[PDB]
């Protein structure tokens, strides 16, 4: 097989080809920050409570820096929603609508990276090859906005206008691609239940479930995107996530230290 | 339902195989684009061709994730949409990035006829898992775009006269039988490889606005020209949306 | 005196507390832009509205200072600046940056009859300190620009019929004085809530070209356009400068 | 009383009013860089000289940067005077004029941003989102353009067309917003004198002076711009300011350390 | 022989000193211009003048080596193009960055009839070494430019009559005479003070396109409108263009 | 007459007078980067290869890392060449293959960026806004893109619509205005030789040599674009460069510590 089989497969064939991509899919498998950490602060969840939710898990993000690397997305939040009301009843196609929810992480990871200024943690431009801020022993921490840049390219739904990709995926996305140990999302629940939290019937909290579980109980979309869980299925460096509550403080610090608090959601 | 953005508007896309053959598949090209320029508001989208594979395969050797590899495919078809624009410069034409593409459109199309860009969509790093060649390609990118818009139409131009059952380049050559017509449904079950992205595939099932793409050979001068007003000179792909 | 740079401009802008009102206010305010678009040279500055509220109210429960909280504010009048720029797009609209309104104005006006921007200026950081509500907000960097260039007027479309000596909407309606006509340094004086930026009436008192702003009601249709003909539809304010 | 009042005020009330603006008035106060300090490496009094006044400033820099915090703004110097008596001549309003003249003050920093590089401090691109340079023991610095981005919203002034507020507010702007302990201003004076300066009258040098008794004093301008002085009392972090002589070496190192050598200015 | 890229384009050079007279001078250019946009296609490139030297003097009295200052120059180019880029804004002229002028110069021309720029090329850093004033200044960065897109003409506008045998300004008044007519090649050996870079005549050695450049008093107006007809006004130039 | 009087020669004169031209020869020279480095990784010696030859060099400059300051450029490699054969065949003059083949070196750049980024080197978000990352002794390190920035005002060539100033230069160049001690070029080849290194029966490895000796030699291009030896006779601050076989490990380290490894070609 030694000098290189594809230099006869990627010029002459077709990148649809089945016979091109096995091929592919058998290749080395580079990590670019293996030892790094993605945080999903949920705009809703977190980030719009302000103070209270917010300032415990900004002293927790200090105290982690030291012995973690630290990729700290933001989420949306109501303002997301607002645009959200307005543009759809104008029928404003899904591509439109991704670019104004993506002004509302932005938002939310200044606010978010100014508490975090003194510390030397900056909010990300021009990055991804940057690693210097997650390099230096000292900061080790990144502030970035969790939305996908699709703006217009962004796939819609089966119905409707609302983004399918949204602060989850691109937080999930970038630890996937970026090869991250683990990645963790913050939200304003212990995790998943069998039913909705806040009105329920029995509800059975689920400390570990797989995708194909998920599917079935009906629980594709209950805390996290629902393509999140079908991009979950296809990632190859992060197999599984965990959701833990921002609102109970320690959690954070917990399951970077890798602790199973929380739910945990497996892709096989 | 949505609105269309810019109803009028006719998106084309050229391959990046098309551009590879040099100026004796473009010059023609761009002579047949300034007779189109005055009869139709026209976005033209360039596609990555070959130069992408060569960045596969020695990204690839690397082991380098799908997510690193999408920019780089997406700057190729950046350098096919920079040579097109050029040869058609002095017609009013210039090459616009992303970013104008997404917010300027509108006011640079009032300025001037057409523009040029890349097809492939800024996913950047946020490109999809599970295959190791990005999902995402200018086949794909060219509808997501023609498809928010509600432009009136998108036309995939290729070296190939069409949709064929194998490539008809390819081992099979003598035996692929051409399909003059196909629905996105009928092309995403059965295999092989395809002049288009089996993404072109899932976001047209999503499609609110287009009903079908025509895929036609761009070394054939006039068919361009007659897939823009309707005629059938190649693949027509059903998109399973209705009029109305 | 300065120099009128843009004699031929026309600027309005649109309430952030219009956009929020959704499909019902915006579809009678599109299609009536739609029609001004042939007869004026416009610039549309959007505001902020309920958003930026929300932003302030978690940006301050941060502690967060009023630098930090006026570019939060201008990405709200930006997205906002976005919604309409989409609707009208078909009619050759768009939405540009502040750096393009500062230089390139001139040439995407030869492009097209109308563009759309954030009215907020981009004070972000270097906003002044003393309050913290960020004293230059849409208002006023519309005020700013309209007087920079040196256009031939301002029109502000807000939700309310004009300015009121009480707020209309909010504290007690029983004592709301509607005021046909008012000065810029008689509404000084005044102590209470406005349909205006406190800091407007401030770039008012050194205005070198407009001698006069007109506040309208986006919600009646064709006070604008009534308006951008000198109709005195809404309350008028003299900015105490001649060329009267 | 609870951090809750304001929002539904915040819905319902416009924000001229005052019974929202008092409750905003009173909320924590965040110090985003309580620790740094901000200096004005002057574009007439310094830069326009060049080596024999920026040398020494220079080799300070590097002596403070250690034990302080710093971020270095520059100012515009003739180059700017030259475009404002071509523009002005013109008829070009204000706004225009903060445009040509936030150029200068860029070059100046360029040039500085040279000497400083085997030293590590860069220049602030992407508008100055990264705090990693000043975080860093190692560099602990930055280099910026003082002017602030109003530039064809520049307030004007009631008569001329000179731009009101330029090098010196966009710098003390920077502290006042940041939370900076000290705002000093390097000038070629040892501070404030009654007379302008170059007459040479043999006046008084004035130790220490509050803004008001400038105002009575006719001082109105004197160094610091007009507006500096109303822009310091209505500031909240930073309620005076510092001006200390660059040609003496010696005057920048000892004010870093709080000494009072040169004039004060406060807001009361 | 390469391409035209823009053959119907005439490039037009205002330089740096030219703009330092002020009002006197550049209200009559002004004015002239705006006779000139309906007539030509015009892309109006600035040079530097006296501020780039103050610049020169502090940077060179740092020490600091060519590439550090021809930034700081091609800025001062760049401040000349945003005066005159105003006072022609109310025509639909506009100053455009490099990065446009580069990619996207052909739509604005479509959009407006002329656009203002800086004549100095983007070599910041890679300024070539050797001299301690960087080789490549305005007039250099103009032709090299104009040459790439195939203008019609390039011509000169500065505040001399043209080439003379010395500099008739300093020291030496006695032994200037007037050149109405020379050669690129025979100023490359000839050595003396010069209204235009020694490296212009560098560049049009090579030039592929430009047969000629006229160099006119722009203090003098029709000098420019009879320049752009072809009528000799001033010193020409013979660049060794040809068609074999 | 000296060297001071300048400030009056810049008003009064021409910038093309040799009195002003000879008076500038003599001013201050000053090294902004001398304790750094810079070296080429060639897009089609060594990039284009892949892991064979990539992954060893990674390893070194990591190894190198630490005792020596470093600034990496890329070069663009067959890419840029099929880009350039499309290209001229349409007609396109060298400004528009200059920015063509940017692209490569910028993918070039990306790539490598990514193998770096776990070490904490990153890429430039543009060429002057960061020393830091050569000022952490953690980081001492940087890649970017080896093409010159020229990109429509590129000079054209005597013959021919190639971009004369390419990966070489851009690199070159950049090492003579910081000051940089080492110009080195990682290459597939051990350095020069009188004949065409992959058809010599008879070809002698020439183990340093001069300009003067080269274009005498007939060898005006072999190893190094032809214009940046004349790049190399007239710089003022890096007057030789070494050319060393990325294949053979080792020889970058060794270079780097000053050994006379490969061809050094001196303008002298
Ligand atoms: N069913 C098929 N039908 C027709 N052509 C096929 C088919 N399968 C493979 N091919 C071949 O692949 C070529 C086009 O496929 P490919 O996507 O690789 O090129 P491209 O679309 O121009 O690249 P890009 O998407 O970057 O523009 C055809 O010219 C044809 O030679």
């Amino acid at each position: 097989n030694s000098t290189a089989e594809l230099e006869e497969l990627l010029m002459q064939r077709s990148l649809t080809d089945p016979q091109l991509q096995a091929a592919a899919a058998a290749a080395a498998d580079f990590r670019i920050l293996p030892d790094a950490t993605v945080i999903k602060i949920g705009g809703q969840s977190v980030i719009d409570r302000g103070r209270a939710a917010v300032y415990p898990l900004v002293d927790e993000i200090v105290a982690a820096r030291k012995n973690h690397k630290l990729l700290i997305g933001t989420g949306a939040g109501t303002r997301a929603r607002h645009l959200y009301s307005i543009a759809a009843g104008l029928g404003l196609p899904a591509g439109v609508l991704a670019q104004l929810g993506s002004s509302v992480a932005d938002q939310n990871a200044a606010m978010l990276g100014q508490l975090l200024a003194k510390h030397g943690i900056p909010v990300v431009g021009g990055a991804g090859l940057s690693a210097v801020p997650l390099s230096l022993a000292e900061v080790n921490a990144v502030v970035f906005s969790g939305m996908p840049p699709y703006k217009l390219w962004m796939r819609p739904a089966a119905e409707g206008v609302i983004p399918p990709y949204r602060t989850d995926a691109g937080c999930f996305l970038l630890a996937e691609q970026f090869g991250c140990k683990q990645m963790i999302f913050v939200k304003d629940e212990d995790g998943l239940y069998t039913a909705n939290p806040k009105t329920s019937k029995d509800a059975t909290f689920i400390p570990r479930i797989s995708v194909d579980e998920m599917k079935a109980k009906g629980l594709h979309d209950s805390i996290l995107e629902f393509p999140v869980l079908d991009l979950l299925q296809s990632a190859q460096h992060v197999r599984e996530v965990q959701v833990v509550n921002g609102l109970v403080p320690g959690n954070l610090t917990r399951a970077l230290a890798g602790e199973h608090v929380g739910t945990i959601i497996t892709a096989s | 339902r949505p609105i269309r953005l810019l109803p009028w508007l006719q998106v084309v896309k050229i391959g990046g195989r098309v551009m590879d053959r040099g100026a004796d598949a473009i010059l023609p090209l761009v002579e047949e684009l300034r007779k189109l320029l005055p009869e139709h508001r026209l976005l033209i989208l360039t596609g990555a061709g070959v130069r992408a594979r060569h960045v596969f395969s020695v990204g690839l050797d690397l082991g380098l994730p799908v997510g690193s590899l999408a920019p780089l495919a997406a700057s190729e078809a950046g350098q096919n949409g920079h040579i097109l624009a050029a040869m058609l410069a002095s017609e009013g034409v210039s090459y616009v990035e992303h970013p104008t593409v997404a917010d300027q459109l509108a006011i640079h199309l009032s300025a001037t006829r057409a523009v040029v860009g890349s097809a492939f969509p800024p996913y950047h790093h946020h490109e999809f898992p599970g295959s190791r060649i990005p999902p995402h390609r200018a086949d794909t990118g060219a509808f997501l775009l023609a498809d928010a818009f509600g432009a009136a139409g998108l036309t995939i131009v290729e070296n190939v006269d069409g949709i064929y059952t194998a490539d008809p380049n390819g081992p099979d050559r003598g035996q692929a039988r051409f399909l003059p017509e196909t629905s996105a449904t009928d092309l995403a079950k059965s295999e092989g490889p395809l002049p288009v992205d089996r993404a072109l595939l899932d976001v047209m099932a999503t499609a609110r606005h287009i009903e079908r793409v025509q895929v036609v050979n761009g070394l054939v001068p006039g068919r361009l020209t007659a897939a823009l007003r309707g005629e059938h000179v190649g693949t027509l792909i059903r998109t399973g949306v209705r009029p109305a």
